[PDB]
């Protein structure tokens, strides 16, 4: 924002600007998403924010038999960490925001019964992230 | 021509053919007429397809109305022999409106009894279309034949600087045969008769002095005839503008005036033919329009009743000529009749009976 | 404006529309039937022919 | 004949606009609701009596559409006559308790956030 005189800066400051843009573009991926919930392992990351991943890739979500979802509902209850069950809800919240029957699909898989408990699961963090979860939840609702 | 066609619900048969015959039944002491009146029926299963006919059906008369008062628009334009309030109402099957309308029937010709109702409804709309397609048809030949006509008076309009010289240039005067001399048609006015007679001699040379004489007198001035030479001629008009002159050359051939003539002749020979078969075809017009406006004001009457009572043909038909400035009592009177067994609790917004207006 | 009887009255006045309607679709699918039953005698009867006709 | 909303307001009047379309054709629907809540028009408390004219046919259907539709008149409901229809409805009206509760905590956040806020 700040503007230097100094060329070689500027220069410096553009391809460190692409280059790590290219990078989180690989940070921004749908498998390396599934490689890491298999993984039992998640923490905030430009995956957890990869808004192409969230919207352009909701339908691969719907992955085979639902394991992905299948991961998340067997989370929402053996998951002791706040952490990361703080990551799985923002991504159901937004797998509800952004496809209504992956919606239904959740509430077949009987995780709206989970996420309420995070509504009133102590850590305020929990509460923040179950609310804002079903805040989504609650479209055509 | 104030009328109403009103229809009773038909609680009892009799009762309401009583009330459409007795003085007493008819309002205002009998001051208005109450005669009664029949048409044969047909009966419909459905009233979903039964509304939307009333509808199309309000639309259908409109423009049926719409058409007959252009055709009242053509009978004042023509004016053959016949004048607004002279064969006005034109006795259609012989008879005026009101023996008509409680003369009428079905038409049986144009339909049979058993003929569905939107099947009949689709008939007159055949006909109606097919009457309009003729009358604009005919318009456009009546508006051929009258800009024609126009025209060929506009022939015959306007002073003598204008308006066609047929009647006026006569040989005699006018040079012909002689590729030496030619006439002008000079216009000079009346106040200035003697004047440009006189000095017509000398604005060129190769020149007849002062043959400037009168051929025919109009209001404000007169065409007349010089006689001179051809090039002489251009000398002439250029020093006669000069002098604020007017020179028409107005050419002389016989056979064209002759033409115009016997083809305003032809035309008003042409008019009167047309005026003729055109009056009488309208005649038929007028007689089948009306004939098929009150069988489709009868059918939109039985559809309204069906509409507002019952599942039987319980229902009477009647004309109304209203009594002058006694309407309101004629309506507080139908009121008292009908509106309290309209329905156990009580316009386009209340109409507890139905009547509906005609006025040819 | 209608008591109960007077509604039943109006829920009769359709009975009597769906009468009519009923009627109409009964006979109808009456008349086609029949038409049909020509219909598929001439085209049975026919095609027997042409068959009994080749064969003799 | 399904009862609809009307906020009690128009109904003598409806009645006569529904007669001077069909004057007294059909069955007439009738309820009533006390201290409704806040509208979601104006949110008005006002108190909500319905009477409701329908028919059969499609074309007069359609017009009683556009009959309700040319006035505020709500008719949302299509129920149904087998049970499962009022159970389905009885589960959803759990549901709708529960965005109840759900609005009353997700308030509570906002309170307190703000409270946060506006301390420094």
């Amino acid at each position: 924002q700040q503007k230097y005189d100094d060329e070689d800066i500027s220069e410096d400051i553009k391809f460190l600007l692409e280059k790590l843009g290219e990078s989180v573009q690989d940070l921004s991926s749908f498998d390396e998403y599934s490689s890491e919930l298999k993984s039992g392992r998640l923490e905030w990351s430009p995956v957890h924010k990869s808004e192409k991943f969230w919207r352009e890739n909701a339908v691969r979500l719907n992955e085979k038999n639902y394991e992905l979802l299948k991961i998340l509902t067997k989370l929402l209850e053996v998951s002791d960490d706040p952490q990361v069950l703080a990551v799985a809800a923002h991504d159901v919240g937004e797998y509800v925001r952004h496809y209504p029957r992956g919606k239904r699909v959740i509430e077949q898989l009987g995780g709206k019964q989970l996420v309420m408990n995070h509504m009133h699961h102590e850590d305020q963090q929990v509460r923040y992230n179950a609310l804002l979860a079903v805040q989504k939840l609650m479209v055509h609702n | 021509t104030e009328f109403w066609l009103i229809s009773a619900p038909g609680e009892k048969t009799c009762q309401q053919t009583w009330e459409k015959l007795h003085a007493a039944t008819t309002k205002n002491n009998n001051l208005a007429v109450s005669s009664k009146f029949n048409i044969p029926d047909l009966k419909v299963g459905t009233l979903d397809v039964l509304v939307g006919l009333s509808d199309e059906l309000a639309k259908l008369d409109a423009f049926v109305e719409g058409v007959v008062k252009k055709v009242a628009q053509y009978m004042a334009d023509v004016l053959e022999d016949s004048k607004d309030k002279v064969q006005e109402n034109l006795l259609a099957s012989g008879v005026d409106l009101v023996t008509y309308i409680t003369r009428f029937q079905w038409d049986m010709a144009k339909y049979p009894i058993k003929q569905s109702l939107k099947n009949i409804s689709e008939i007159i709309a055949k006909g109606v279309t097919q009457i309009d397609n003729d009358l604009k048809s005919r318009a456009s030949a009546y508006n051929n034949l009258k800009g024609n006509l126009q025209n060929l008076e506009r022939k015959n309009a306007g002073s003598l600087l204008t308006r066609s010289l047929a009647e006026i240039v006569k040989k005699d005067d006018f040079v012909l045969d002689s590729e030496y001399l030619v006439t002008l048609l000079v216009v000079v006015p009346k106040l200035n008769h003697n004047d440009w007679i006189k000095q017509y001699e000398t604005l060129a040379e190769m020149v007849v002095p002062r043959s400037s004489n009168v051929l025919s007198e109009d209001q404000d001035s007169y065409l007349c005839n010089v006689t001179l030479f051809r090039k002489a001629v251009d000398d002439f008009r250029h020093k006669a503008r000069e002098n604020k002159f007017i020179v028409r050359d107005f050419q002389y051939n016989e056979e064209e005036m002759k033409a115009d003539k016997e083809e305003m002749t032809r035309l008003s020979t042409d008019k009167k033919k047309q005026f003729g078969p055109l009056v009488r075809w309208l005649k038929v017009n007028f007689s089948e329009a009306f004939i098929a406006w009150i069988h489709i004001k009868a059918l939109r009457v039985f559809v309204e009743s069906v509409l507002r009572y019952g599942l039987p043909v319980n229902f009477q038909a009647m004309l109304l000529q209203p009594n002058k400035k006694s309407v309101k009592k004629l309506r507080e009177v139908l009121h008292e009749l009908y509106k309290h067994l309209d329905s156990s609790a009580a316009q386009q917004e209340y109409y507890p009976y139905v009547y509906y207006k005609i006025d040819c | 404006a209608l008591s109960d009887a007077d509604v039943q009255k109006q829920i009769k006045h359709m009975m009597a529309f769906i009468e009519q309607e009923a009627n109409e679709k009964a006979e109808e699918i009456d008349a086609k039937a029949e038409e049909e039953f020509n219909i598929e005698k001439g085209r049975l009867v026919q095609t027997q022919r042409l068959k009994i006709m080749e064969y003799y | 004949f399904v009862a609809g909303v009307i906020n009690r307001e128009r109904i003598p009047t409806f009645e006569r606009m529904l007669w001077r379309v069909c004057r007294g054709n059909v069955f007439l629907r009738q309820a009533e609701i006390e201290n409704p809540l806040e509208d979601p028009v104006t949110g008005d408390y006002v108190h909500k009596s319905v009477f409701i004219i329908f028919f059969q046919g499609d074309q007069l259907k359609n017009r009683v559409k556009k009959i309700c539709e040319g006035f505020r008149a709500s008719l949302y409901p299509c129920p149904e006559t087998p049970q499962e229809r009022k159970e389905m409805a009885s589960g959803v009206n759990t549901r709708i308790d529960d965005l109840q509760m759900v609005l009353n905590q997700t308030e509570d956040h906002r309170q307190r956030v703000l409270q946060a806020a506006a301390k420094n």
